[PDB]
């Protein structure tokens, strides 16, 4: 809601700050792997818990 | 590319290709034996035709509920439609091959669409949803394209 | 005009005037 | 209901011979072959004496411009850049005050072009007709009417050459700007000469080498008080010193030093995430120009004065513009401007004369500080490098400042851009000035001048390489 | 200047925080000017101004 | 295949020679429009091209 | 005064403009004027030793072309 | 706190303090509104600081 606690303000400002993708400067690295971000998420499918 | 046929002369015989381009498979392979032995001229105005709708593409393999066309009476067949995305993929491809014959340095008013395959391309995915919580697929069939012209005077 | 042409005429600007300078002294001679 | 100014000129442009742009682009190696190409005709061209010259021991009364203007007496540069020059100065400023509107089509474009290239042939024409008339080469009538023609021929040819050289280089064939490499080779040669010259100059006392090096190793060589030689060379009366050659070293490093002053803002690519670039807003934003317009105009105003003193002397409008005097004081003849405007806007040749003359010193620094920040502010405007037209050319680039729309980036350029133009162009004036004073071989001017010309053309260099 | 954790054991206790009181004003202007936009050159010092204090405190402690 | 890789470089230098009378014609129709609003409407369009040929290129080397 | 304090205002704001320009600007690095400097007086070496051998290539043709 | 606030820039940048606004933004870092006094020009002492 609008009547957030504070604790869930900053659990909803971490899942945003984990919510961007691989920085361009890492897939040059030489033990990499990583294509693309897998761990995205989308407001409307996945709920977040909570 | 590695083609299906080669050409029996690579001078006089300019190439092109198409691939993961979001088409239907059955209409490109109808309006692809429509054109299989046509002059590019004769060609580009058949699509034309096509797209205006004053002449159709028989459909012959792939024709349940195909409908019934006055306009296949041409190609003694009887059902026949008018893939206008398909009849403008393989016309901008028909214009890339008239650039590669113009970059070989042939003479357009005389290339004869020699060999033409469509191929079945790799099925995109979506979901549709039906009755009592049920998910279906909702799947695109796209194609692979390639053809071939000649000098043929 | 072209660069080359453009060059051209200024060579050939500097060599006319050493013949003018040329046909200078020889005059005064 | 003003008839275009354009298409009155449009007939008498299809005459002006333009050098066809290149079809494909130049490699860098090809442009660098172009410039030097180009700048080795220039040379030549500086080097090469006018036919049929009289020869008069006859003051010098532009010997200081003839450095800024890359011009050489008695050659075929003596007009140099200054008919360019001062048609581009016109033309821009016409077209800043709408006198002439310019249509944003291809065809005014070009119509523009072509008047300022008409403009200043034509002023090359009536400057060298003029040269000749004023008997600074001999008298008319002593030279005769088919000398002066040939002369007034061959300065019309050699500045044609030059515009069309300029051109060439501007339109890409070479490196940057032909009238700024001009300038700059100019300066450069002038200060090396001046420095390395070995030809002897008979002085009444000795034979004295023009170069202040050759002079101090010849006289180090060939005097036993090799102290009272050094201090003679670098307090020389009559020629380069030793320490003015300092001077001008060091005038050159604080030039450099003041040069790489900037406000770097920081801007990002909107598309890219994470790329962070500098936009530059150098100290010295409009660059050498304010200097360039200042120059021509004063160049311009002292060759209209020494003619009406020449042609109507004695009239009040005439002494009022300027009165030249020939100083021949133990030196090569130079006319000096010994009252009005034109001796106001003269420089003092020492700090001995700014204390004989304090009034003529404060007038002549309040005039080229004034002149330079408003010639700097409106350079901003005429040229289309105001804050609202670098943000439209980072737009077109997709850049964009971090946190701010493009209308922010005006205002915050706008800021700027104004402060950091007015403010340079009086630092540029101060540093002339200071220059002056200290006497640095070249002049204050010059060695601005060559040391911006060459950090652009240097930075031109880098960015194409 | 590269501040080795070996010539900051002979000096005194406010000899020491007149030091800390120094580069937690460094660390202020290089928070600005990474806010700002500023040269690598300076960027890069933070890595050297955050250890610097880390020194610091630590031989302190 | 061969004798076609051997005359490779003729066949470039053919096909940019005719883009650029491809291009000389534009510019002179482009010169040659007596509207100005036409001339205007058609070298704005030719420019913004001419930059999407551009951020196209940058995009491709990217 | 009034006109004294026309003329004043707009210098006195200029004046307070240049202070904060100069205030942002970035003064340059050692090592950026050491490079700056380098490449001008590598320019400022090359074109005048160009200007300095063409016109004493052109003196003694001058002397002879002029002189005689 | 607004009252460590205040006393921190009264401290950092020696400016009296007309009143502090604190916010806590959805990216989790709190954000302030410090207003100086009246006869403090904030525009002056972001120039000094050199955000300007
Ligand atoms: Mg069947
Ligand atoms: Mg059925
Ligand atoms: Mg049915
Ligand atoms: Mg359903
Ligand atoms: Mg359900």
């Amino acid at each position: 809601s609008s009547h957030k606690t504070f604790r869930i303000k900053r659990f909803l400002a971490k899942k945003q700050k984990q919510n961007r993708p691989i920085p361009q400067w890492i897939w040059m690295k030489t033990g990499n792997k990583i294509r693309y971000n897998s761990k995205r998420r989308h407001w409307r499918r996945t709920k977040l818990g909570l | 590319v590695r083609y299906s046929l080669d050409p029996e002369n690579p001078t006089k015989s300019c190439k092109s290709r198409g691939s993961n381009l979001r088409v239907h498979f059955k209409n490109t392979r109808e309006t692809a034996q429509a054109i299989k032995g046509m002059h590019i001229r004769k060609a580009t105005k058949y699509l034309k035709d096509v797209t205006l709708k004053k002449q159709c593409v028989p459909f012959r393999r792939y024709n349940g509920g195909v409908g019934r066309c006055a306009q296949a009476k041409q190609w003694g067949w009887t059902q026949g439609r008018w893939p206008k995305k398909s009849a403008e993929f393989l016309l901008h491809m028909l214009k890339n091959a008239e650039s590669n014959a113009e970059l070989k340095g042939l003479d357009v008013d005389s290339l004869v669409i020699e060999h033409i395959q469509v191929n079945k391309a790799p099925k995109m995915r979506r979901r549709t949803y039906r009755a009592h919580g049920r998910i279906n697929p909702y799947m695109s069939s796209p194609c692979h394209i390639e053809m071939i012209l000649t000098e043929k005077e | 005009v072209g660069p080359v042409p453009v060059l051209v005429m200024s060579l050939l600007f500097i060599a006319s005037v050493f013949m003018l300078h040329i046909w200078g002294k020889y005059t005064r001679s | 209901m003003a008839i275009k100014f354009l298409e009155v000129i449009k007939p008498f442009c299809v005459i002006l011979p333009e050098i066809q742009k290149p079809e494909r682009k130049i490699q860098f190696k090809e442009k660098v072959l172009w410039t030097a190409i180009t700048l080795f005709i220039f040379l030549v061209c500086c080097q090469i004496p006018l036919f049929g010259i009289m020869s008069s021991d006859s003051a010098d009364p532009f010997y200081w411009m003839r450095v800024i203007l890359a011009s050489n007496r008695g050659t075929l540069m003596e007009l140099g850049i200054s008919p360019i020059v001062t048609s581009g100065l016109i033309m821009q400023l016409l077209a800043g005050a709408k006198i002439i509107e310019v249509g944003d089509t291809p065809k005014d474009r070009a119509l523009f072009n072509g008047a300022q290239k008409l403009f200043g042939m034509i002023i090359t024409i009536g400057q060298s007709i003029v040269y000749v008339m004023t008997g600074m080469y001999g008298d008319p009538s002593e030279m005769g009417a088919g000398i002066c023609l040939l002369i007034t021929i061959q300065l019309f040819v050699a500045g044609l050459i030059v515009l069309l050289l300029d051109e060439l280089l501007q339109k890409g064939y070479g490196l940057g700007s032909g009238i700024s490499l001009f300038i700059a080779t100019n300066i450069c040669e002038t200060i090396v000469w001046k420095a390395f010259s070995p030809t002897t100059v008979n002085t009444g006392r000795g034979m004295e080498f023009e170069g202040a090096i050759i002079a101090l190793f010849h006289l180090l060589a060939t005097r036993t008080d090799k102290v009272r030689a050094l201090r003679e060379a670098f307090y020389r009366q009559n020629l380069p010193n030793l320490m003015n050659l300092i001077a001008t070293i060091f005038v050159f490093a604080v030039v450099i030093y003041f040069q790489g002053f900037r406000v770097d803002l920081p801007i990002k690519s909107a598309r890219y995430r994470g790329q962070y670039n500098t936009y530059p807003i150098k100290l010295f934003y409009t660059s050498n120009i304010p200097i360039i317009l200042q120059s021509a105009l004063v160049s311009n105003l002292y060759v209209i004065s020494q003619m009406l003193s020449a042609r109507f002397s004695g009239n009040l409008l005439v002494s009022l513009l300027g009165t030249w005097s020939d100083t021949s004081s133990g030196g090569p003849a130079r006319a000096y401007p010994v009252g009005g405007l034109c001796h106001y806007l003269s420089p003092p040749e020492s700090f001995g004369s700014v204390l004989e003359d304090p009034v003529h010193a404060v007038v002549y620094i309040v005039f080229m500080l004034g002149s330079c920040a408003f010639f700097s502010k409106t350079w901003i405007e005429v040229s289309g490098s105001s804050a609202k037209d670098v943000a439209k050319q980072l737009k077109e680039q997709q850049m964009v400042m971090r946190g701010h729309r493009e209308t922010s980036m005006v205002h915050e350029l706008n800021r700027y851009i104004p402060t950091a133009a007015a403010f340079g162009g009086l630092c540029i004036g101060a540093l002339s000035v200071l220059a002056d004073f200290l006497g640095a071989i070249g002049s204050g001017t010059g060695i601005l001048l060559a040391v911006t010309i060459i950090y652009q053309y240097f930075e031109i260099f880098v960015k194409e390489q | 200047a590269k501040i080795k954790a070996r010539d900051l054991r002979g000096k005194k206790k406010e000899e020491l925080l007149k030091q800390l009181d120094d580069l937690k004003v460094e660390l202020s202007q290089l928070r600005v000017a990474k806010v700002t936009g500023g040269a690598a050159s300076k960027l890069s010092k933070i890595r050297v101004v955050r250890k610097s204090i880390a020194r610091v405190l630590t031989v302190i402690n | 295949e061969n004798f076609l890789k051997l005359t490779h470089v003729q066949r470039q230098e053919a096909a940019q020679s005719r883009r650029e009378e491809k291009k000389r014609a534009e510019k002179e129709r482009i010169m040659n429009e007596e509207d100005p609003e036409k001339q205007r409407r058609l070298e704005e369009a030719a420019l913004r091209r001419e930059q999407k040929k551009l951020e196209k290129k940058q995009m491709k080397m990217k | 005064m009034d006109q004294v304090m026309q003329f004043v205002e707009p210098s006195r704001q200029f004046v307070k403009d240049s202070i904060r320009l100069v205030k942002r600007c970035t003064k340059p690095d050692r090592k950026e004027f050491q490079k700056i400097a380098m490449a001008t007086a590598i320019g400022f070496a090359i074109m005048g030793f160009i200007g300095f051998f063409v016109k004493l290539i052109h003196i003694p043709i001058n002397n002879i072309i002029v002189g005689g | 706190n607004k009252h460590q606030i205040k006393q921190a820039v009264k401290k950092l940048y020696d400016i009296d303090v007309a009143k502090v606004n604190t916010l806590i933004r959805p990216d989790g870092e709190k954000k302030a509104y410090v207003r100086l006094a009246p006869d403090y020009d904030a525009l002056d002492v972001a120039n000094k600081i050199g955000i300007i």
